[PDB]
């Protein structure tokens, strides 16, 4: 081969967190939703097969697929923590996914509710045809 | 700033 290729595309993780101003009969103080995207609102569902978000243990059915846009999960709850993030390529080669740790912190009551980014960016050192074909339609 | 407890 006499050429090659790095085809770079952007996500954006985030999460927005309110205190309640009554707690649920369980004792969650807080609404939150955690979402993976791409900038602009670009289609990155070119390239993106699904997104997994790992919650914590001690949510029931801690394994949240999205297999469509949004990508994103809304749940209450009383304490912040570590959220492992699968992003899945449309790719039958490697890389086959991509991993972020996001921490899903709270604010506390009184407090103004959490709005945070993260911006990632993903870069593919010579990717196959069809994979490259999906990365630049997004 | 000051945050909430985690899950721990």
């Amino acid at each position: 081969m006499a050429s090659s290729c790095a085809v770079q595309v952007k996500l954006e993780l985030g999460h927005r967190a309110q205190v309640r101003k009554k707690p649920t009969v369980e004792g969650f103080t807080h609404d939150w939703m955690v979402f993976v995207r791409g900038p602009e609102h670009s289609n990155i569902q070119h390239f993106v097969e699904k997104v997994v978000f790992h919650l914590h243990e001690s949510f029931p059915r801690p394994k949240r697929v999205c297999k469509d846009p949004p990508y994103k999960v809304e749940e209450s709850g009383y304490a912040g923590f570590i959220l492992p993030i699968e992003v899945y390529f449309k790719n039958k080669e490697e890389p086959r996914k991509v991993r972020f740790d996001y921490d899903l912190f709270l604010h506390l009551e009184g407090h103004p509710p959490v709005n945070h980014l993260r911006c990632e960016k993903l870069t593919f050192n010579n990717p196959t045809e069809d994979f490259r074909r999906k990365l630049l339609k997004a | 700033t000051k945050q909430t407890a985690r899950k721990s």
